[PDB]
RNA sequence: GCUAAACCUAGCCCCAAACCCACUCCACCUUACUACCAGACAACCUUAGCCAAACCAUUUACCCAAAUAAAGUAUAGGCGAUAGAAAUUGAAACCUGGCGCAAUAGAUAUAGUACCGCAAGGGAAAGAUGAAAAAUUAUAACCAAGCAUAAUAUAGCAAGGACUAACCCCUAUACCUUCUGCAUAAUGAAUUAACUAGAAAUAACUUUGCAAGGAGAGCCAAAGCUAAGACCCCCGAAACCAGACGAGCUACCUAAGAACAGCUAAAAGAGCACACCCGUCUAUGUAGCAAAAUAGUGGGAAGAUUUAUAGGUAGAGGCGACAAACCUA
RNA sequence: CCUCCGCAUAAGCCUGCGUCAGAUUAAAACACUGAACUGACAAUUAACAGCCCAAUAUCUACAAUCAACCAACAAGUCAUUAUUACCCUCACUGUCAACCCAACACAGGCAUGCUCAUAAGGAAAGGUUAAAAAAAGUAAAAGGAACUCGGCAAAUCUUACCCCGCCUGUUUACCAAAAACAUCACCUCUAGCAUCACCAGUAUUAGAGGCACCGCCUGCCCAGUGACACAUGUUUAACGGCCGCGGUACCCUAACCGUGCAAAGGUAGCAUAAUCACUUGUUCCUUAAAUAGGGACCUGUAUGAAUGGCUCCACGAGGGUUCAGCUGUCUCUUACUUUUAACCAGUGAAAUUGACCUGCCCGUGAAGAGGCGGGCAUAACACAGCAAGACGAGAAGACCCUAUGGAGCUUUAAUUUAUUAAUGCAAACAGUAUACCAAACCUGCAUUAAAAAUUUCGGUUGGGGCGACCUCGGAGCAGAACCCAACCUCCGAGCAGUACAUGCUAAGACUUCACCAGUCAAAGCGAACCUCAAUUGAUCCA
């Protein structure tokens, strides 16, 4: 199939 | 699902009441009848199907007068408002009914038959054998339900002693009590099957979605069934 | 065999071992040869007599049957009319 | 709401089956209350009524763990109150019938202070206890003038 | 010596005891944080499932009545992996701590804060001088990974043997593993600091004590009984059920509105063509403007067209002009 | 210089480039000081849209489109009456902005009015040189598609032929936008009918299905399935199917006859086609050169008449070819501008890294060596371009195989009808002269069509399926005690011809490399005086 992974955003504290 | 019906009028009137389309949505909201949805806005007319009805402080027969023949989008046949007395009620029009006509709504059954026209209405007990009738009832004082489309008509077969067998357009026999009022003649707006559609725009305007695109394999019910005529259903209650 | 139960936390036994074997106090298990009651018309009388004998087990089999049981089945019973009473104690043993 | 196997064997499929009792909408006649009621009675209830020789006996003899219904407890409490308060059941001009009815049901006679709390639930009992223990707050002016007159009488009579 | 390293207290877990609480005035069931108007309908229901029996369809402690021996005994159980009582002697009221810890440990918590989605929900690091900061003083410095101080000097898994001196002379194919055989061009790795991975029964071995008896009721015994020591890992999937959430993007429907210059207008679900609906191809980028863009060549553009507002159809399903297409990347 | 923009309304957190001090530090991709700031000062005042309507009964069929001719069909967006009671009156929500949804100050998206370019609004360029490479723009001596599978950006403006689909349209949001799904025409089946969609409808109607107009037509079948009658039958435009051989004159393709089967032994049509391999078919044309394209043939043994067969009026971002004229795709590339390229000023990554003091050849190794042997090679350190290698970077490969790890689809693979309609029985009502009738609504048992509550899909297979096998014995491999395998080559066995002392106990051994199993036998009581080589079946339960 059409394999795809969504990106993950880090918290806005670093 | 706040689904409320638009049939909120317990009094008969003449002004066309606005109706709301459904598209196959019941009280839950799921589509249960496919092929309905998206059409041109229409207005509902309160059509009085009961032919003979006495007015206030009335009992005997009364005369009527056809005024103007219009059209009803809720059905195939056309309607025509017929005035008479001190009230006006919508009834189903018949063939060869124009402006300035005179019709009779009688009820007294006579000894012999009555050579009525194709506009007036009389009980089945005073009609000759072999007469094209329409809008036949099932119970005395119930209302016309059978044979009400465009051009449909029935012919009287025979009489026994208190019943009246009426030949239905489906080639099926059906008897009814003698004290039932039925109209005489054929319904207007003939040649309805010859109406060429032309394009899908007409079907979309009428409010009919296209059929499903899934290829269904025909089972065992797709073959031709050469079956005999079903027996005559009786509505006369016998003790 | 459930080494630790959920109510008492003890050790459970296998009732099949008790119903199919018989442990003696010396450390031997008495069993029965299978097929001693089925299809006896095609077997020689010598085989029929051999199948109807109390045969002892081996070492690994006895160890397995002991591990499948607890300390209750490894005691010494003193029945009134025990036909296997003379087989509990084993004399004349030199390593 | 139980479970039933297939062909009455545990080596098949465990299906679920719920039995329903039979309901016969009949009509009775209570002698203590003198009023007919339409109750969808079953068969075991009719058998118990026939064995108890009437409906009033079946209602008054069976305890709360046998009726399994609120209407039964209400009828029991009503009959107990009618037998305790000695209220005129029918009407005057013929007290012999009422006397015979009261004499027929004399092997119980629960007092009035205990028959009013028969069949009531917890919420109804709490509501009744709150209504009995309502009492609008009495103004403190009456208590103050009572204490004042008591004090003046005590200091004057001495 | 710059970067940066340690400085204990909010307290955190379980015991014994004790049963623990909820309006200062206003607002809180409609668009909660809204002072003020005419259909009163709203609960009373076998939980299921995973695993195990090397599959799995019977079965699988979890059921909320104090210990123990009976006893894992009779029993139930594709009589098999397992489950499991009862009858019976019996069950000494009252005392304020940690052979646990100190911010990567201990509750996630200074806090259910920021942040993500319309929504249920998920959810993380924080604070170090001092008696006198109303002592802004002069000091206390010294250790890891990164740097200058103080770059390179021919030759070679960075190493060893060595001489008066770094190289020059000789030898020598990184580390753990599935593998007979691995540095192989197979797998893992940039370092430092903190954390992380062998928990336990019947039967066995050794050493005290007593002894035909041992043992603080119950159990065993033709040299036995009691006690102690000794022992059996971690992390990583697709699947199923139960309780709640979504049609604001997209599929369909409903009620009230808006949009389409100009020319040819053959009467038209006509043509070209603005704005508008979708995107057949070229070129640019794939950590870009963008988790799907840029101009034309494109089809439609008086209707089977598009759109602002409000409502409904949801998983044992919704919808479907049928792509197994869509249901918040 | 642009304006493909701006101003308002609609939706949206509400204070988000006004002043003051700090501007030493902190966010501007660098600075001034300010659209990525700390504290204090206060903007917006309604007439704009809302915040709405006292009841009892009754009334409202001649559209809009300048609505006046005409003409319709999709049959349509706007109105009151009689009675009772009511003369207190201007309160409330916002009027700022450079602003919303996408993690952002993003070349993305947003509904209507206004002049469709103006009176709204902004700057492609930081500087230095003109490296190579790449992208966007003008044209070129001769050929104008001769390069490429194909007219693939590009400008001239372009005709005819074939297939497919009637057309418009829509579908795989994000690699296929199509011949794919739909559309009017046609055909089949079901239903005698009143309140919640179907339908406020009536057998010219409604629902369930197959192709999809107009022209020629749809020839056969209930042996098998289902459906309808339970009359043994009907149904196929319901699931599906319409032969083979021999005799057959000179040559294929046969006229005809015989034979066996069955519902008929391919009807019409069309084509070497979107059509199994033979197939680059005979042949004509388009080119000088043509498995490209069109025309007449079916041995098409596998096309075929609603799984519909073919021309035809119009059309297609669907798939292929060509004619008159032209485009640097090429022979053979070139002249300029911008992005970009090289240096200066700063913010400043991502993937990736065992350490490197890192050259080549021959040969070897886990089979492709810069680190191993022998040779060749060698002062050190940066900048500017290309890819030959370091089996270089991104995804525990989507292709092959294993898994008693899953999921989707379809059943004539397994437990069962848990929910309908039909049935038969039992209780529940009421009449009825030793007999019949069993109405409307509840309960339990068993059956028939739809759903379903669950599951698995054995093993070796010189990679897997197909080929072959699934237990045991013998002959050589294994030669003279014993054991030893192959998908190495051969015979077989699932029994038998005759008496039941083919009775009961009891020392000692072999043991198919373990166990479960099998076999011989001293002696006694009892009695007159056993053959063959494998020749077979355990637990539970009955
Ligand atoms: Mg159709
Ligand atoms: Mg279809
Ligand atoms: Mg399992
Ligand atoms: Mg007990
Ligand atoms: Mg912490
Ligand atoms: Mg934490
Ligand atoms: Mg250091
Ligand atoms: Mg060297
Ligand atoms: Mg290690
Ligand atoms: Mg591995
Ligand atoms: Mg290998
Ligand atoms: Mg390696
Ligand atoms: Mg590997
Ligand atoms: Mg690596
Ligand atoms: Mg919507
Ligand atoms: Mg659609
Ligand atoms: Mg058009
Ligand atoms: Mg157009
Ligand atoms: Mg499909
Ligand atoms: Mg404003
Ligand atoms: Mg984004
Ligand atoms: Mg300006
Ligand atoms: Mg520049
Ligand atoms: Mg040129
Ligand atoms: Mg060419
Ligand atoms: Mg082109
Ligand atoms: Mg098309
Ligand atoms: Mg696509
Ligand atoms: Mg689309
Ligand atoms: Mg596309
Ligand atoms: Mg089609
Ligand atoms: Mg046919
Ligand atoms: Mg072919
Ligand atoms: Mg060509
Ligand atoms: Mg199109
Ligand atoms: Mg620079
Ligand atoms: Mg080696
Ligand atoms: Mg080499
Ligand atoms: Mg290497
Ligand atoms: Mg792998
Ligand atoms: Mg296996
Ligand atoms: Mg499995
Ligand atoms: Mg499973
Ligand atoms: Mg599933
Ligand atoms: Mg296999
Ligand atoms: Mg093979
Ligand atoms: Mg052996
Ligand atoms: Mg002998």
């Amino acid at each position: 199939k059409k394999r795809f992974t969504p990106p993950i955003y880090q918290p806005k504290f670093k | 699902a706040n689904f409320v019906s638009w049939k909120s009028r317990t009094k008969y009137t003449i002004t066309p009441v606005k109706m709301r389309k459904s598209g196959g949505r019941d009280h839950t909201g799921r589509i249960r009848v496919h092929g309905i949805g998206g059409g041109h806005k229409q207005r509902y007319r309160m059509i009085d199907f009961l032919r003979f009805r006495p007015e206030e402080t009335k009992s005997g027969p009364f005369e009527e007068k056809v005024i103007q023949v219009r059209y009803d989008p809720c059905r195939s046949a056309d309607i025509a408002l017929v005035a008479g007395g001190s009230r006006k009620r919508w009834i189903i029009a018949t063939e060869n009914m124009q402006a300035g006509d005179t019709i009779l709504n009688s009820n007294h059954i006579g000894r012999m038959a009555v050579a009525a026209r194709e506009g007036d209405a009389h009980p089945l007990g005073a009609l000759p054998v072999g007469t094209l009738i329409n809008n036949v009832e099932s119970e005395p004082g119930r209302g016309a339900q059978y044979i009400r489309a465009a051009g449909t008509c029935g012919v009287l077969l025979r009489k026994v002693n208190g019943t009246a067998i009426i030949q239905l357009p489906s080639k099926r026999q059906m008897q009814v009590l003698e004290t039932c009022v039925a109209t005489v003649g054929r319904v207007s707006n003939v040649d309805h099957n010859k109406r060429v559609i032309g394009k899908a725009g007409r079907n979309r305007w009428l409010g009919k979605r296209p059929n499903s695109g899934r290829w269904h394999r025909k089972g065992g019910w797709a073959g031709r069934k050469i079956r005999p005529l079903p027996p005559m259903k009786s509505y006369v209650k016998l003790p | 065999l459930t080494y630790f139960s959920a109510r008492k936390g003890k050790r459970k036994t296998v009732k099949a071992v008790i119903d199919r074997f018989l442990r003696l106090h010396c450390g031997l298990w008495v069993r029965r040869k299978a097929g001693y009651k089925k299809k006896l018309w095609k077997k020689t009388p010598a085989r029929k007599k051999r199948l109807r004998e109390f045969v002892f087990c081996n070492k690994t089999q006895s160890k397995l049957l002991d591990k499948m049981t607890t300390s209750f089945w490894k005691r010494r019973n003193w029945y009134v009319d025990d036909p296997y009473q003379k087989y509990h104690d084993r004399t004349n043993l030199k390593v | 709401l139980g479970q039933i196997y297939a062909n009455n064997d545990k080596l098949s499929k465990r299906l679920k089956k719920v039995w329903k009792p039979q309901l016969f909408e009949r009509e009775f006649y209570s002698e203590i209350l003198d009023k007919k009621f339409t109750v969808t009675v079953t068969m075991r209830t009719l058998d118990l009524i026939d064995e108890a020789y009437g409906l009033d006996f079946y209602i008054l003899k069976a305890s709360g763990e046998d009726l399994c219904s609120k209407f039964g407890m209400d009828l029991k409490r009503g009959m107990l109150l009618r037998l305790a308060r000695q209220d005129p059941q029918l009407h005057p001009e013929d007290p012999e019938r009422r006397a015979a009815i009261y004499d027929k049901y004399k092997e119980f006679a629960i007092p009035e202070e205990e028959a009013e709390w028969v069949g009531l639930t917890l919420e109804e009992a709490i509501e009744k206890q709150r209504l009995l223990e309502e009492k609008d707050p009495v103004p403190l002016f009456k208590i103050y003038v009572a204490e004042l007159i008591q004090q003046l009488q005590q200091q004057a009579l001495s």
